[PDB]
């Protein structure tokens, strides 16, 4: 199916032709002499961007069909009564004339509908609880089987959401065929970047030090359009460094014109253009971890062996495709910095995480959507780590009642055990601050594992952590040494910090003095 | 959603 | 000829006009495609259509088209959707002759959303779009429009290869204003007829949000209330006819026209920022010092620290201690680009959803200056709280709490400041922990702190001072002072003689330890 401009799935037409179209091609005689009704519809779902549409555009020129009427299901609908039937009813007039004046011997026309599931969802058996849509339903039942037949007509329907969507609809008689357009793999991969690259490659403006080879691995869930994408970046990149260039050194422009070609333009759009919908983000390590991690302690060491461990498990088991592991601690401690470095270590394609920062104000229902929605992505790679922040915070937890949510205890409880689809495996860390209530609310036999994390116990370890930080002198070095020698101390580092900060605004003089005071004010055992 | 409800309509006549 | 717009400038030839340099043939080969949709949107000026006349003089573009307004609109039929394919056939003309080697083509349209947003309008949208974008395609032609509603513009116009550049223009601003007004003011300058008072610079910052219409109307306004000294009606049509020999016109004459004859279509920039300071600060002790102290060490650690970006603090203290305005007093000091306030006086009847929102706007307004400052006060009465049950409103609770602890964007400052008087409900809610610090705001503790209080008021005089300080000097008291003021003010209303007894009396009542 190479050459016809669509690359990454043959099996999912070499199926397509079997069950659908092997009676459009075969001699007419034999097919009349058996009287068998061809197929009349079909039904596509996956993520967006894998290329549903460009296939059903080119099925039907396949076929010498007439041109497609494209309908977008969100626009159909009208506020008016009896609107939303007429213009369900006015894209099957030119079939219906058309049979009913040439007989057997017409064309063939195709309708493609995109969306599908907007506007067609279960019928409320209910008596008083019907749906607001429910006549759209029965006007394209009844319009594509019913008591008049039509025997030159071919349904396509594009979805993402193929739970939703009436039964009725999916029955033998009305679009019995399904496939699955999923993300493509390494080969898809090189495939797209051969027909994308083609007319540059005639056109010889491809430099022999670009290798298309290379950029397929480097690319690891990333879809046709994003390839796209990049390809497209990277040319108007070359351009930019065309005209830059040549502004500023007076060379020939036909020397500076062949020197577009370069692998140069590729690297720089991989990385500051295309941000991938399920791939690993860069921008949030930044925002979640913005002191690095300073090795104060063994701790720290035992932790991220820990993490790595369970890493390596995940990737390599095969009767426990699902892990889950909480972080707790005392306040302040760093529960989310580690979290995100032991993320980052793992290597993964894809890498998500969920914070309640982003959902101010939505109600409970909004944020079990939110959750589901990330989990529901998450399925759709074959190795997927998600980080869940706070927990308490997701609860809506306070001491007085006490209360909380419900819904989304439960929502939380159901989704820590479902598994992926087979063969897929996914990674879950939790963090919170108060494991009291969780065994309270009976959710910490749920997890597999947890983690403790300390705080600083003893002066050594934050003179160490001092000396690392590198704030004070060797005079204030001794004298803050000579006063906390002994090892009573209890403080966390997100907390030194702000002290270190409020201490230096003093003047030179009056600085350590505040600091100890500081120090001294704050507690000194659990 | 409750459909909106039906209208009435005005006319205009043309002389040849 | 505009200022401020230079980065606009630059973006729009980025965008469009930085892909129009290579020759057809490196872009055939190619296959790029060109940018043909830019929207404009901002408030009334003439910036606007400058920049157009300034995109029609700098390429080599036909004398561009131009419609004024909805003359498309005929009462015939089919003539309303006749207009528009004349446009195009020039277009049409040299795209088939010429073809890729043709002029470019800029067409500019002018309160757009009037002809786009019920038979003649749907008719001629669907024209439009079917000519701007349909089965034969245009690679030179360029399309304009400027609109002071874009809300109102129809969704399809927006979509990919139909407008793609979305512009906004700032307003005309005060030097403009003033050359608007000097051109006008000119015909009065030149025959002498205009007072030496005036001056065209107060005026012109008076002036704001003011359009063109409007700044003719203030002077004609003016004007008007000349010649009316001359006029003798009320009693028949009849006029001095003497006075009438010389006539001039004063500065009042144009200020009440501002006041009282001619408002303002856009409103005005309103502040009541005194509302939170209505007696001032006065002095009379070392704690308010230590209080402006501590403020100041807190605003120069937000303005120099690359590790805390955001920082909070907590003013407590007991009832009517004055903590809302030495909260204010601090954010004026801070001397900040952006403060704002936010009082639950501006939120009356709203439910949780209404509360949040409105928290939530302030903040993103916040977020988008490089360093801001930003003061809550009364938390109690923000989170309806009552001792019975007790009763609240979590869902504001999570917010605040999610609030305080979220960094502002890379290289931002943020600062906080919240004001409450009863602490020991936020400790068990477990909101204190929050807070970076606190502050405490006490009351007035012994006599000769309220006798210079007192003295800085200069209510009373030294005969009753004398007795005050007898009476109060040996013991200590508690009080506020804004319960001080209210009880002096209403001791005064008395007669003289019964003052210092009423007012010794009253304070033995509101007398109490902590
Ligand atoms: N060894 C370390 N471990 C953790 N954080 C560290 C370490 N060294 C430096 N940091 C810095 O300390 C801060 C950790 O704070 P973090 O947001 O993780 O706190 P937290 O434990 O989630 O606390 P809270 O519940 O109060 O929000 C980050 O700035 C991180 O860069
Ligand atoms: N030194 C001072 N400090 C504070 N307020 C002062 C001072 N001198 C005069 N005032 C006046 O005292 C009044 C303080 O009242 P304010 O509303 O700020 O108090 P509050 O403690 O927030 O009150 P409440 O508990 O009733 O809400 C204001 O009028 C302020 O002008
Ligand atoms: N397998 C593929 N081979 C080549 N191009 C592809 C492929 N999948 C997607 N594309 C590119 O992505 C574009 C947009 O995808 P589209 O056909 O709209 O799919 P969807 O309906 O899933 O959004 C296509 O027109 C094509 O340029």
């Amino acid at each position: 199916f190479e050459k016809m401009g669509i690359g990454g799935l043959d099996k999912e037409f070499s199926d397509i032709f079997r069950r659908a179209f092997a009676s459009r091609v075969f001699p007419p005689e034999i097919v009349e002499q058996m009287g068998c009704k061809h197929v009349k519809g079909i039904l596509l779902y996956g993520p967006p961007g894998c290329g549903k549409t460009l296939l059903a555009r080119q099925i039907g020129k396949m076929l010498n069909a007439r041109e497609p009427k494209v309908v977008n299901g969100p626009e159909i609908l009208n506020k008016y009564v009896g609107e939303s039937e007429a213009n369900i009813r006015k894209l099957f007039a030119d079939a219906e004339e058309e049979q009913r004046r040439l007989g057997a011997n017409s064309g063939l026309h195709i309708i493609i509908f995109d969306e599908i599931d907007a506007i067609c969802k279960q019928r409320g058996s209910m008596a008083g609880s019907t749906g607001v849509h429910d006549t759209v339903v029965n006007q394209l039942l009844s319009k594509i089987d019913g008591v008049e037949q039509l025997n030159n007509i071919l349904v396509i329907g594009m979805t993402n959401r193929p739970d939703l969507i009436d039964e009725a609809l999916l029955r033998p008689g009305r679009l019995e065929v399904k496939m699955e357009i999923g993300l493509p793999d390494e080969k898809g991969r090189l495939q797209i970047l051969h027909i994308h690259t083609a007319r540059m490659r005639g056109h010889q403006l491809l430099s022999a030090d670009v290798d298309i080879k290379e950029l397929a691995v480097e690319t690891k869930n990333f879809s046709g359009a994003e390839l796209e994408g990049l390809v497209r970046a990277a040319q108007s990149t070359a351009m930019n460094r065309h005209i830059k260039a040549s502004t500023k050194v007076e060379v020939d422009m036909e020397k500076a014109e062949s020197l577009q070609v370069t692998r140069g333009d590729f690297l720089a759009s991989l990385e500051n253009d295309i941000k991938p919908a399920f791939g690993t983000n860069q921008e949030d390590y930044a925002s979640y971890i913005m002191n690095g991690i300073i090795k104060w302690g063994d701790p720290v060491t035992r932790v991220l062996d820990d993490g790595e461990l369970l890493v390596q498990q995940t990737k390599n088991s095969d009767r426990t495709p699902l892990v889950s592991v909480l972080l707790e601690g005392p306040p302040h401690s760093g529960k989310t910095a580690l979290a995100a470095k032991i993320a980052e270590e793992s290597n993964f394609p894809f890498i998500k995480i969920c914070s309640p920062d982003k959902m101010i104000g939505f109600s409970e229902t909004a944020k079990c959507q939110a959750m589901k929605k990330i989990f529901d992505d998450a399925y759709k790679s074959q190795l997927s780590c998600v980080v869940v922040d706070d927990i308490e915070r997701l609860l809506d937890y306070v001491p007085i009642g006490p209360r909380f949510s419900n819904l989304v205890l439960q929502a939380l409880l159901v989704l820590l055990k479902k598994a992926p689809p087979q063969g897929r495996k996914l990674l879950i860390i939790g963090t919170t601050s108060r494991k009291d209530v969780l065994q309270e609310m009976e959710m910490l036999n749920a997890f597999s594992t947890t983690i403790h994390v300390p705080n600083i116990a003893t002066g050594e370890q934050l003179l160490e952590a001092l000396e690392l930080l590198g704030n004070f002198k060797d005079k204030e070095r001794t004298t803050i040494a000579q006063q906390v020698k002994g090892k009573k101390v209890w403080i966390g580092i997100k907390k030194l910090l702000m002290l270190i900060e409020m201490s230096l605004q003093m003047d030179p003089e009056y600085r350590v003095r505040k600091f100890l005071a500081l120090l001294r004010e704050e507690g000194a055992s659990p | 959603m409750a459909e909106d409800a039906d209208m009435r309509n005005e006319l205009e006549e043309m002389q040849r």
